[PDB]
């Protein structure tokens, strides 16, 4: 009996493995068709309009401390900027960028100017006797504020006045009329120096002199606003990637607007109306507007695939092959 | 025991056999209704007709 | 055949459907010895299967603010920084049914003894909790292990958690094994309130092993109702981790239908030892033997899972005999010292015992079951209830076997008793007896029979006896089975007939009987 | 206003929340597990302050299932029991949810498990003797009124009957009531111990509250506090005495243990935590007399690798005052309760607390049972007649006091229908002095056996 | 395109490459050291993803000269070693390197050190026993012809001589293929190997690599797999049989263990990394034989402290079918081999296997000599003549069967002097069932010590 | 390669340089010796720790 | 002051053992329950004493 069921699990495997090697042998013949399919433009408007319609159908760092600090700060820019002008606010960004140098290498001065207290009067008059002559009143008004919070660790206190003199290039940059532009461009120099690694890696140069980083960037890579942006990203990069750094600018630049960065991949650039049908679609998903970063490659050949957030909604040629090939029997 | 033993013998030998002709000759058909198969597979992957 | 074939794709084609819904993503960031961290994933749950895009998984067994620490299940190697990370919207589940039966099981359900795909009738979540207080029943009928040390002195009943515990090569794996095949006379009958299932949840084997123990229960017919749930050494410390609960789910559907199931942990030893690497490697602060502080609720939350349910669950039952590999005898070691303390009894195997003769080397007397009598029927009480004092007088009385002439006559007669009867108590792997067979055979000792038979000659002298009225006087067999008592009749007849066969029994020495 | 769930590390659990709202610690916050297979509503127990508006928290029930940013409400109080006449009767589990009847005694009022013990100046100055009326527990090892006894019970010696006994006997002597603190219970022998008591109908004096295995440590630590806080209401404002019974303390010990690995802090000596004193006086030092009524306290009590010097059951020692242990070479012989009576000992033993005559009367059933307990070896060996005329002079009264010292008593009276025998202790006092004396050598062995005193054994022994 | 160095530690080395350029784990990378006479072609393999691109790799080669910011170029692949009939007769390195003959194996098919284990579908029980010609081994722990033998030992037990011996019956007249892997052994024995092979001539057909304990962690890890890579060619793609010896596989966990706190694990128990049982699985697991084609697997294992409870010994005990066992305490009463025979096993030990009539004298032999190390405690401090009749001719059994265990090994002519001897399995079992029946107890009891069978016996007793 | 385990009870007892014969081993042995130790002391060791 | 004795708002006491360069590490002497976050600490400008 051990023998007679050892021949039907002979024979069940022997099917089992047929029909395996024949579903195989399927999708890949189905992986060329389609593969051949998706050669007309006229084919892959099809597949983006079926996904498009079909989903029609359908700061985090930071701890609390920090976290509340930043918002506060961030309460009182609005008030800075509401009597600011651009000329004004091109000083404010440099200024705050110098104080956050000096902050990133007199490192003892930051580790008492981040002490966490409520009664932090005697730092802000370190501050006071420290900064007074050395940049205008208003950055130090604004720089009052970012002592006198708490900060969860010394590291946080740079980071705000980055993000500080970050908001205040980007509040340049919006009443100048530049808005679009600029996140244009961080997102233009996103994908570059995420496709040039070697340029990139070398901007990330906290442990060697930035003002070679600077004169590089001045160099290599154009609206002021964003080559301003870079400039001072990379002054004050602090061992963080810089494409992924700048990113996140272009992230800030359009939360800061309101919206939110939805990456977008397909196998060509669609035309204006189904950019404006898929960010609308986008916008009734997620509750919000948006903006769509096309990252087209031919590799994902056909329909269309969205990620924003930590989410995705992904339909292509390519992820489809994967779940068909991965089902086998 | 034993002659029970040389009986499973002469069954898996005669299984070999028989799946090894068994597989030529199925895989012969295969081959055919793999075409098939991949055609309509080119259509199911896509989501609309090809 | 080519029908079939051609047909089983041709549904899959006609069943395939888009995957358009959107799903949370996460990329690794650290990835090794085992462990992935993935960043992102902000509404993962703890415990949640992920899935890596080499078609590999993870348990997210530990969440940070900014990370999720998962453990990897198999092919580690495959995995890079920057892999996109999927979760499941499932915990750790596992399929259940019977189809599982006579099949060899990873912990995550999915067949490697190499035939067909198991044919899921359920699938159950492995951390389900387990049966409440007000939920269980006494544990009042008997688990027969086949071997005559444990039902008649420490007996195990279906609802029962009993530990073997002992040194290595001392028997375990061949006593649990001897429980797993004594329960085929009970399943060839197809009543389910007889009819035990097993599950052999074998940790961190290696895989001849494994294999050595499926040819044992073969050989015996168990397959038809023993499930091996099979994490080998090969496979990674998440498998060894997991083995136990894919066990115990498997075991825990047929109970709550209403069969009764017997789930044998082989070893927990190494259970311990691979959430020890796992909690190790995730950075989780380490106590005592460098062991995480839950490896109690490790296996306690496993072990309370076995239990005997009321009648408004259908009185199904679930019988553990967890398995744990002493160091040096070391009984006093922490994962020891917990199981001992989970268990309702502790089979103690020894080697000393095991090079002696005595073997399944049982050291009774240190041994005990907490259920007692309850878990024994009405002639294996009456008839064993005074095998445990007995042993206890000669385990007092050993120190004068050089003296067994000096001795006072009443107390030479409880020496002379009490080396029969551990002779009694030996027995071969893989030839568990039957209840019937063995009531006959403690019989043979507590009332006295033995006490004329050589000593040398007792292991043969029952072997021939049982033989015997196994073959010609059946009727006895059949009252105690049938009846589950020795009825006075037919002790007068089994009387008459040991006097009948111990006429014509022969010993070494030549020397005839009474 | 809530707070969030940021960190899962097993049962333990950070939760982030606002400036201003942060739980005081040993609060108790409610968490949400909405995956239907695993759905609860989990409890945390607030352990330390973090920093950050960040507490670090060790959860009640197993947290397979949470999930990050996922909403903590903070109860505001500490995990609290309910209290009243109404838990005797109903079995619970540590938080104060009954089993047998979910949603019952949310009515009621409810204690917070965490409170001091009673005052320096409300403490009793001096030990007094409960008068159980066991004549082997008043003679050879007196219980305090306010004190704690280890039992080191066993399989099959009668533990569980002689819980059921004290039970019976502090219900209806004493008037009170009963807490059984199931720490570490296995849930099939707490079945058992509930079917048990309901079959005894003594559940109706007893409240159980069951720290099952099942759970992760933190419950299984807390439980003993429950009990402790359901005696202690009985104590403070019902004003009964009762009788909280461990079982087992050293899980509670181990529990701890666990829960400090847990949280990060670093093991003391053998593997327990930093705080074992600490603690398990936290637990012991509140189980004492105040005001003119008591919680005694039996305690089974584990003692890994038999060694009575490592901190856990060292610690346990350093607190309670006596010692019951039972042994099956002594329920083997028809001995109910069964307790050893050399084994067994108490502190309170001595002639400055009970009385000259009592302390010389134990003293001398001491002696003479240890003289037996030396010569059963000839007795085995070489049989009673080696024994000369004196030795076997002296085996006689032995086997008789021994006889003696079991009892018909309360939880007997539901198999052997006889009702049980409570014995003043004058009267055991003048029963051993005399027996010991030989004054009733004439008597069979037969004749002391489960007899309630002097003048039942007079009507025995004289039907005989 | 390339990565670079960023930190060094030891035999660990950190490296940083591109975004999209990390290699895999267990990748080999390529590093150049350009010092003077240590210049040269540092491989290191990829341990971890330590994030921000970086990857934590460990040495096969020392890390002296290692400069700070020098390239690291990834192979695209794991390390692969030479295959095939071919790497008979020489002897390579971890690497894959010839010792005798640089550049031998570079023209060769070359495997990849890193593979799956076979499934368990291929996997049968083997039960075939194998002949070595040793008493001891033969009658109480006998091999496996197919299955995986181990030799236990503490330091100097003489753990390389033995292996050495085994190879000398087992290598010599096998007529398939053998490998040797020195795992963190004696380079002075593992040359005493290699010029003993070229003498007998063995060398044509025995394949050596030697990772020896010079070698920096890295390479005492993969030495093993390497070997074990050669052997599981053999296995699968040609299908002789095989035989592969490693001296000493502890080694390979050890190197682990030193290499595990740099690679930023938390050591566990007395000093092991957590993934103690997860590498000597995933090692062992490959050393396993297929159906149809086999592997003897011949592994000594070092035990430290000659605790036989260290994690290590106590996890390689689950992946062995025989486990010869020596002890200090034999071989310090010159009962070399100093095999411990109640320590030892073998689960072919069963009489459906070796039969009853083999079955029957080996667990007579070790109920004596069990009896014999319970009574030495007594005859230590009472003496020999205090014993009963039975338990004192035992004794003169049991002295007499301990030293008829020991045998004069051919590799061990330097300790003897004398030549080596071969004993059949027949004569042992003979000789064994007349010891324990007393058939000998007239001779001299140093007549059995270092005697190759009943003739030798004889002829030194009527020496004596 | 060997070991020379200078027992301090044997360095006590009279027993100096103290070798432990049976815990110490050279195990090069013979090659170490001139053929006249080899003849004379083949055994030694063994003969002692017996 | 090392050692100074700080007490907190429940009437609480402890040992300022560890001066860190912006913390004080304090062991509390009583019901270090009633001790939690943003609670305020003062100064008893006396060193440990009785
Ligand atoms: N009841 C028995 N009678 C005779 N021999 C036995 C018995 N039980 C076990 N043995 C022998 O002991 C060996 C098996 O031991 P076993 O496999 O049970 O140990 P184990 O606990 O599984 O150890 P490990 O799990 O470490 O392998 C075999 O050689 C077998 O013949
Ligand atoms: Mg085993």
């Amino acid at each position: 009996a051990q023998g007679a069921q050892q021949i039907q699990l002979m024979r069940q495997q022997l099917i089992r493995q047929l029909r395996t090697g024949l579903g195989a042998e399927a999708v890949n013949k189905a992986a060329e068709i389609v593969r051949a399919h998706v050669a007309d433009p006229q084919a892959q408007s099809a597949t983006v309009d079926r996904f498009l319609s079909e989903l029609e159908q359908m700061t985090s760092r930071l701890r609390a401390a920090s976290r509340q600090s930043l918002a506060a700060l961030v309460e009182k820019f609005d008030s800075v900027a509401g009597g600011l002008d651009a000329d004004g606010l091109t000083n404010l960004a440099d200024e705050l960028a110098s104080v956050a140098k000096l902050l990133l290498s007199e490192t003892a001065l930051n580790k008492h100017l981040a002490e966490p207290t409520d009664d932090s009067a005697p730092k802000v008059r370190l501050l006071e006797r420290l900064l007074s002559d050395k940049v205008s009143a208003t950055t130090l008004d604004l720089l009052r504020t970012a002592v006198s919070n708490r900060w969860s660790t010394e590291s946080n206190l740079i980071d705000a006045v980055e993000h500080t003199a970050r908001l205040a290039l980007l509040k340049r940059a919006e009443i100048a009329g530049e808005v679009d532009e600029v996140e244009e461009q961080l997102f233009r120099f996103g994908r570059v120096l995420d496709a040039e690694p070697r340029l990139s890696a070398l901007l990330s140069d906290y442990t060697t002199p930035a003002e070679g980083r600077v004169a590089l960037l001045d160099k290599a890579l154009v609206n002021q606003t964003a080559a301003a942006l870079l400039s001072q990203t990379v002054g004050l990069l602090r061992g963080e990637r810089a494409d992924e750094a700048v990113i996140d600018l272009a992230e800030l630049a359009v939360s800061r607007r309101g919206e939110v960065v939805a990456h977008v991949s397909a196998a060509a650039e669609l035309s204006d109306a189904q950019r404006t049908r898929l960010t609308e679609v986008l916008s009734r998903i997620y509750g919000r507007p948006v903006s769509v970063q096309l990252h087209v490659d031919p590799e994902l050949l056909g329909g269309l695939s969205i990620t924003v957030g930590d989410e995705v909604i992904d339909g292509s040629i390519a992820s489809r092959l994967a779940a068909a090939q991965t089902g086998l029997p | 025991r034993a002659q029970a033993s040389g009986e499973v013998a002469q069954t898996l030998t005669q299984a070999d056999q028989q799946l090894s002709a068994q597989g030529d000759q199925v895989r012969s058909g295969l081959e055919s209704s793999v075409d098939g198969l991949s055609a309509k597979l080119a259509s199911r992957i896509l989501g609309v007709d090809v | 055949s080519a029908a079939d074939i051609e047909g089983a794709i041709e549904d899959y084609v006609s069943s395939f459907s888009a995957d358009t819904e959107r799903e949370e993503i996460g990329t690794v960031i650290d990835a090794g010895d085992g462990i992935a961290h993935v960043e992102g994933l902000p509404s993962v749950m703890t415990q949640e299967l992920l899935e890596f895009p080499g078609g590999v998984l993870g348990v997210a067994l530990n969440l940070d603010e900014h990370s999720v620490g998962a453990v990897i299940l198999g092919e580690f190697e495959k995995i890079e920084e920057g892999q996109q990370v999927k979760r499941t919207g499932e915990v750790l589940s596992v399929p259940v049914g019977d189809a599982f039966l006579g099949r060899v099981v990873n912990p995550l359900g999915q067949p490697i003894d190499g035939q067909g795909d198991i044919a899921a009738e359920t699938r159950r979540a492995l951390e389900l909790q387990a049966p409440s207080v007000v939920q269980r029943q006494s544990v009042s009928e008997p688990l027969q292990t086949g071997i005559k040390a444990i039902d008649a002195m420490t007996p195990i009943g279906r609802g029962q958690r009993q530990l073997i515990i002992g040194d290595r090569k001392t028997g375990k794996t061949a006593v649990c094994v001897d429980t797993i095949l004594n329960q085929r006379e009970a399943w060839l009958t197809g009543d389910p309130k007889q009819q035990v299932r097993c599950v052999y949840v074998a940790i961190g084997q290696k895989g001849t092993t494994i294999a050595s123990v499926k040819r044992a229960l073969e050989e015996g017919g168990a397959m038809e109702y023993t499930t091996i749930v099979a994490a080998p050494a090969s496979d990674a410390a998440g498998f060894k981790w997991l083995a136990p609960y894919t066990g115990s789910a498997i075991g825990q559907h047929w109970m709550y239908n209403g069969k009764h199931v017997l789930i044998v942990f082989d070893d927990l030893s190494k259970q311990a030892d691979a959430y020890r690497a796992i909690s190790l490697l995730l950075r989780r602060p380490p106590g005592r033997e460098a062991f995480p502080g839950d490896v109690f609720y490790l296996h306690s939350r496993l072990l309370e899972r076995c239990a005997k349910l009321s009648d408004e669950l259908g009185g199904g039952s679930m019988t553990g005999l967890p398995i744990i590999e002493t160091k040096a005898n070391d009984i006093s070691a922490f994962i020891p010292t917990n199981v001992i303390s989970i268990t309702d009894g502790q089979c103690f195997l020894e080697s000393d015992l095991f090079n002696q003769g005595v073997r399944p080397a049982i050291n009774v007397g240190v041994s005990v079951s907490r259920v007692g009598g309850a878990a024994q029927i009405k002639a294996m009480k009456e008839v064993a209830g005074s095998l445990r004092l007995d042993l206890s007088q000669y385990r007092e009385l050993e120190a004068f076997a050089a003296f067994a002439s000096d001795l006072d006559a009443a107390s030479k007669a409880q020496l002379d008793r009490g080396a029969r009867l551990v002779e009694l108590l030996k027995q071969p792997q893989y030839s568990p007896l039957a209840v019937e067979e063995q009531v006959v055979a403690i019989f043979l000792g507590t009332q006295g029979h033995l006490d004329s038979v050589p000593v040398e000659d007792v292991q043969r002298f029952e072997s021939e006896l049982l033989e015997h009225v196994k073959a010609s006087h059946s009727d006895i067999f059949d009252g105690i089975r049938e009846t589950k008592k020795l009825s006075e009749e037919a002790e007068e007849k089994l009387v008459s007939v040991i006097n009948e066969f111990k006429k014509g029994f022969q010993a070494s020495d030549g020397s005839s009987v009474v | 206003t809530a707070g969030r769930v940021v960190r899962i590390t097993g049962p333990v659990v950070d939760v982030e929340f606002p400036r201003g709202s942060v739980p005081e610690l040993f609060n108790a916050l409610h968490a949400e597990i909405t995956f239907g297979a695993l759905a609860k509503t989990l409890t945390l127990e607030v352990a330390q302050h973090l920093g950050d508006s960040l507490v670090r928290c060790i959860s009640m029930q197993p947290t397979d299932g949470l999930v990050r940013g996922v909403e903590v409400t903070d109860t505001g109080a500490s995990i609290s029991v309910p209290v009243g006449d109404g838990v005797k009767g109903h079995v619970f589990n540590a938080l104060g949810d009954c089993l047998d009847d979910p949603g019952y005694g949310k009515d009621f009022e409810h204690w917070s498990i965490h409170r001091k013990p009673p005052a320096f100046s409300d403490l009793e100055p001096r030990t007094e003797m409960l008068e159980t009326g066991l004549k082997v527990v008043d003679l050879l090892t007196p219980y305090v009124r306010g004190g704690k006894i280890a039992l080191f019970g066993g399989a099959g010696v009668g533990k569980t009957v002689l819980i059921q006994e004290m039970i019976n006997r502090i219900a209806r002597n004493f008037g009170g009531t009963s807490v059984f603190a199931g720490v570490g219970e296995r849930t099939r022998e707490g079945n058992d111990l509930w079917v048990e008591l309901a079959d005894a109908n003594v559940l109706k004096d007893t409240a159980l509250v069951f720290g099952q295995m099942d759970e992760p440590p933190g419950t299984r630590m807390r439980v003993a506090l429950s009990a402790l806080t359901m005696a202690e209401f009985f104590r403070d404002e019902q004003g009964q005495d009762v009788l909280l019974f461990i079982d087992n303390i050293f899980r509670f010990t181990q529990a701890g243990s666990e829960v400090s690995t847990l949280l990060g802090r670093m093991p003391s000596a053998v593997g327990y935590q930093p705080t074992l004193a600490d603690e398990m006086g936290e637990l012991q030092e509140r189980i004492t007399s105040t005001r003119g009524r008591s919680i005694t306290s039996m305690q089974a009590v584990y003692v890994p690798a038999d060694d009575y010097t490592d901190p856990a059951p060292a610690t346990t020692f350093a607190h309670l005052d006596a010692t019951t242990e039972l042994s099956r070479a002594v329920f083997s012989k028809g001995i109910f309760p069964a307790v050893d009576p050399l084994a067994s000992s108490s502190t309170i033993l001595d002639p400055a607390i009970v009385g000259d005559e009592h302390y010389r009367v134990a003293q001398e059933v001491i002696r003479i049972l240890q003289r037996y307990k030396d010569l059963q070896d000839i007795i085995a060996i070489l049989g009673i007649d080696e024994l000369s005329e004196e030795d076997k002079q002296l085996v006689n009264r032995a086997r008789r006091i021994e006889r003696f010292l079991s009892q018909n008593m309360m939880a007997a009276e539901q198999f052997t229908g006889q009702p049980g025998s409570t014995v003043p202790l004058k009267e055991t006092i003048e029963a051993f002095d005399k027996l010991t004396k030989g004054e009733f050598d004439h008597l069979p062995e037969q004749a002391f056996f489960l007899i309630g005193g002097l003048d039942d054994l007079a009507k025995k022994a004289e039907s005989l």
